[PDB]
RNA sequence: AACCAGAAAGCCACGGCUAACUACGUGCCAGCAGCCGCGGUAAUACGUAGGUGGCAAGCGUUGUCCGGAUUUAUUGGGCGUAAAGCGAGCGCAGGCGGUUUCUUAAGUCUGAUGUGAAAGCCCCCGGCUCAACCGGGGAGGGUCAUUGGAAACUGGGAGAC
RNA sequence: AGUUGGUGAGGUAACGGCUCACCAAGGCCACGAUGCAUAGCCGACCUGAGAGGGUGAUCGGCCACACUGGGACUGAGACA
């Protein structure tokens, strides 16, 4: 650790593929012209190792290196989870 | 040319003291033209500041080109007013210093004397009609060959020493003595349709 | 409208038409392609040339010539004057601009400024018409 | 459905001074209380007073007219309202009128006037104008 | 193989030059990596202004001048006080 | 208010209207001009009349005109605030300025602003531009504007603590 | 450095907008025009005459882009009759939301640090006998990136009326 | 439909469906995917009060191309 890397919070969609969930990270931006927040979403792809969380999960995950046919980041922490 | 006619029909149609009341009149104030002996309507706005434009053209020669310039650079205080500090900035013209102080009689023998280059200024030969004069500056009229008597000819018939540029004599010395206002450089009237005719030019 | 209708609605222009659409060449060669090519003005050769009548009120018979371009489209055009130096199969060079009393007529030509020579009396207004000042 | 408070008070201040009496009664909560309270540090009301049993306020309003019949506070009108939220920084805060009048900022320290904003350094959310 | 040299940037007839260290692969006037220092090819002498840590802390990195710049950088001395002063080791 | 006819007066025409009335054979036309007046120091006022020459009808627009005077409150010869007057059609932006700007107005609106003694000004016409209506809602906007002792001694506090 | 003002001035319009004229032969034809519009003994729109009127080796014309245009109006527009409330209802998704306690701090503001190449447009100062050229400084190039704080308002969680 | 994931091997200056062999059917989309058409991107330039609108030719930075389309070799570096 003498360089940081960026790490994301989010929570969980899918996971049905081995290994690997969806990690949805989320925030409201504005309009270029006009003003309101319009909020919006992606679909990031980590990597997990041994079915970790579920479906619903708020988890973490970190920048790594190119690890797949892109999917690209690693789980830390399982943080809050509900059934 | 600078100079397009006898300057007689041309300033006709003007007749104005040209400017600080230095005097040429004769027969001024009738007519020009053949419409003359006849009488003409009246004046829109636009050719009363058409007018006045074109009278301070005649007046000295010089070009649309550097009045715009020389009348930006006057808001450079920043508390204060634009167009009185233009016309701060408008006499301390080369020319200005020639003319409004004392050095030689008109503003012709100024611009000539400065189109070839028989002055010399500060040390060395200038030949730069629009240079601005700044304050300390000893400006000369060749001093190489100065005591030509038409150069004292031209110094005892004095246009006025105000409190803005002093003279001295002996050496053709002028310096910048005060801040001025407008009452006493140009008193005081000729600034309204000129401002008015620059905003949407 | 209200703002988030705003959103998602374009807010779209209203975009501008031209004047003289005959200056604006559709190409033909090698492919037959279109513009890239604003242009002041074209060239082209006369098909048949005479006159016309104007609208109300005027009463006249104002004379035009039809003129096939460069870029394979026929468009009318007038030619102003007495006395023309551009007639029957030449080169001639067109402006751009409408006359009003006739109909169906957009372009009328330059003359002056090719083959064609210009003006004989107008000392006074001498750029219009092709032809050197008398120098006395 | 009262979908805005703030515009309802402040509204209720625009009718009650174009006819000209005095007093006005305001279901009300914490927000009001304290642009009122702003309000009447600046002088704009006369008075305030407070009457609560268990519900929305009510504040009573005692209005400001002249010595001569004429209007103290002349219009009044939000600038961030619920579906177009504006924020302001601290560099930014407007000046009304030449600050002839002022404008009401909820600051991350609470709710206060602008002069106090630039005396600070601190930008907010503005809530509305009165002048 | 960054090599100090000269960049000419003149009117027409009056050049006037900056000292500057580039890759030799770059053009004459193209990019460079820093400004260390100028030269009016006019008025001699004209000034070798420097903040001259870089010059000292530059070809102690590893560097090249050129014909001109090193027949005026040696009015100053430079290397030769950084390899005399390699003896501190 | 009621307005006394003692100091000077300052014309200046702003426009004339030939204005016909078709009667039973021929048709009756008459002439009517506009005729803004003041003192350029803080009274301006205008009016209008209408006769069968213009001597005459101007005569009667200044003598119209002498019936109405506005205070126009000024500090450091330039209007305190922002004023957007409004009078059927007539949206009036006005704005201070900086010392020695000039006045940013056109035909109708300079002779207005000219003739109460403002020299550093904005102005835009917004809406309406028949001659009338642009002077009357030019009034109806220096009506409204406030001035810095009266909104000082309004509120129980003073001047100082608001500049 | 010996002698000259000699070698050495140009171009389009004048019915209104449009400051910038008067008069002569031309005769609903020949013609002109950016818009409004002119032509049958008048064209103050063809030629002539002096003028008049404009920038400083130029001056008109064509074409293209921004302004004036609040004529896409966020700043900054509207819908009784002028263009413009669907023929009317039920409702998925979406937008927006009563009062209060605690809490997170996504949005919020702010301190410090890193960068926003060189040349440009700026400003100050020098030289280029004044345009152009270079020099050192600064807002100028972020919705930036990391690190530290506030919980007033909206999101979020636990509750309360 | 090598599309998305796992296991193993090969290969590359190195990670990786980059390529193979096997197993499971995954992935992206109204927050506009896929499809058609136009266009090199930027410092900047013109214009405007400003928000903006238009353009990317002189000079500087990056990318891409060598009559058209493939393919390797030498070489630290090219698919020249």
């Amino acid at each position: 650790e003498r360089n940081q890397r960026k790490v994301y919070q989010g929570r969980v969609v899918s996971d049905k593929m081995d290994k690997t969930i969806t990690v949805v990270v989320e925030t409201k931006k504005n309009h270029p012209i006009y003003g309101k927040r319009m909020k919006y979403s992606k679909k990031y792809k980590a990597h997990d190792e041994n079915n970790t969380a579920k479906v619903g999960d708020i988890v973490k995950i970190m920048e790594t290196r190119p690890l797949s046919a892109t999917k690209r980041f690693r789980l830390l922490e399982v943080v809050e989870e509900a059934v | 040319s600078r100079y397009t006619g006898p300057s007689w029909k041309v300033s006709r149609r003007l007749g104005i003291s040209l400017s600080g009341t230095g005097k040429e009149l004769a027969r001024r104030p009738y007519k020009p033209g053949q419409h003359g002996p006849n009488s003409r309507g009246k004046v829109s706005e636009y050719g009363m500041q058409l007018t006045e434009k074109q009278k301070l053209r005649h007046m000295y020669g010089m070009n649309e080109r550097q009045f715009r310039t020389l009348f930006i650079k006057a808001s450079k205080i920043k508390e204060g007013k634009h167009g009185v500090n233009f016309m701060v900035l408008l006499e301390q013209r080369l020319d200005n210093v020639v003319y409004r102080l004392g050095l030689a009689t008109t503003r012709r023998q100024a611009r000539q004397l400065v189109n070839h280059g028989h002055i010399t200024v500060d040390g060395k030969r200038v030949d730069i009609p629009s240079y601005h004069v700044e304050v300390g500056q000893v400006i000369g009229v060749r001093e190489k060959s100065q005591n030509i008597s038409t150069i004292k000819e031209a110094v005892e018939a004095t246009v006025g020493r105000p409190a803005f540029v002093s003279f001295d004599t002996e050496k053709l010395e002028g310096s910048f003595t005060r801040l001025p206002e407008r009452d006493e450089l140009y008193p005081e009237i000729d600034e309204a349709l000129v401002v008015e005719y620059y905003n949407q030019k | 409208p209200t703002i988030n209708q705003l959103v998602r609605k374009p807010r779209k222009s209203k975009v501008e038409k031209s004047d003289s659409p005959a200056l604006n060449k559709g190409y033909n060669s090698f492919k037959k392609t279109q513009t890239n090519v604003n242009s002041p003005q074209k060239r082209g050769v006369c098909t048949r040339v005479g006159t016309m009548t104007p609208k109300k009120p005027n009463s006249a018979l104002r004379k035009y010539a039809r003129v096939r371009l460069s870029n394979l489209i026929e468009v009318t055009a007038y030619i102003p004057g007495i006395g023309h130096n551009l007639q029957e199969h030449s080169v001639v060079l067109l402006r751009g601009g409408r006359v009003k009393d006739l109909p169906g007529v957009r372009y009328h030509i330059v003359r002056g400024a090719l083959d064609t020579a210009g003006v004989n009396d107008r000392k006074q207004s001498r750029s219009k018409y092709g032809t050197k000042r008398p120098k006395a | 459905v009262m979908t805005d408070p703030i515009a309802d008070f402040l509204t209720r201040i625009r009718n009650a001074n174009m006819v000209k009496h005095e007093t006005l009664e305001v279901p009300a909560s914490k927000i009001k209380r304290d642009i009122a309270e702003i309000l009447k540090r600046e002088g704009f009301i006369r008075d305030v007073e407070y009457i609560e049993d268990d519900k929305q306020g009510v504040i009573r309003v005692f209005l400001k007219y002249g010595k001569n019949e004429e209007r103290v506070i002349t219009n009044l009108k939000r600038i961030s309202k619920p579906g177009l939220r504006a924020y302001v920084k601290a560099d930014e805060v407007p000046k009304v009128l030449n600050g002839l009048g002022i404008a009401i900022i909820s600051t991350s320290e609470g709710v206060i006037t602008d002069k106090e904003a630039r005396a600070k350094n601190i930008g907010g959310e503005v809530i509305a104008y009165v002048w | 193989a960054v090599k100090i040299r000269l960049k000419r940037m003149g009117s027409k007839k009056s050049p006037f030059y900056r000292i500057v260290v580039a890759d030799s692969r770059s053009p004459r006037d193209g990019r460079f990596i820093e400004t260390v220092g100028t030269y009016n090819p006019l008025k001699d002498p004209a000034e070798v202004v420097l903040k001259e840590d870089l010059v000292l802390d530059w070809l102690s990195k590893g560097a090249q001048p050129s014909d001109t710049v090193r027949n005026i950088l040696s009015k100053e001395g430079v290397m030769k006080k950084h390899h005399e002063a390699k003896n501190v080791k | 208010y009621i307005d006394p006819k003692h100091l000077e007066l300052e014309d200046r025409v702003v426009a004339i209207n030939r204005v016909t009335k078709v009667v039973k054979g021929g048709r009756r036309l008459r002439f009517a001009a506009l005729v803004v007046v003041g003192d350029k120091n803080g009274h301006v006022g205008f009016g209008t009349g209408k006769a069968q020459e213009v001597p005459e009808a101007i005569r009667k627009a200044i003598e119209d005109a002498k019936k109405n005077l506005v205070e126009v409150p000024m500090v450091g010869s330039t209007i305190p605030h922002e004023v957007i007057g409004v009078f059927g059609g007539g949206r009036i932006l006005m704005k201070p300025a900086v010392e020695g700007s000039g006045v940013a107005a056109g035909g109708p609106v300079r002779a207005v602003l000219e003739l109460a003694g403002v020299a550093d000004i904005t102005s835009k016409s917004l809406g309406s531009n028949t001659p009338i209506n642009v002077v009357r809602a030019t009034v109806e906007g220096l009506k409204q504007l406030k001035r810095a002792e009266e909104v000082a001694a309004l509120r129980g506090k003073s001047v100082e603590e608001i500049i």
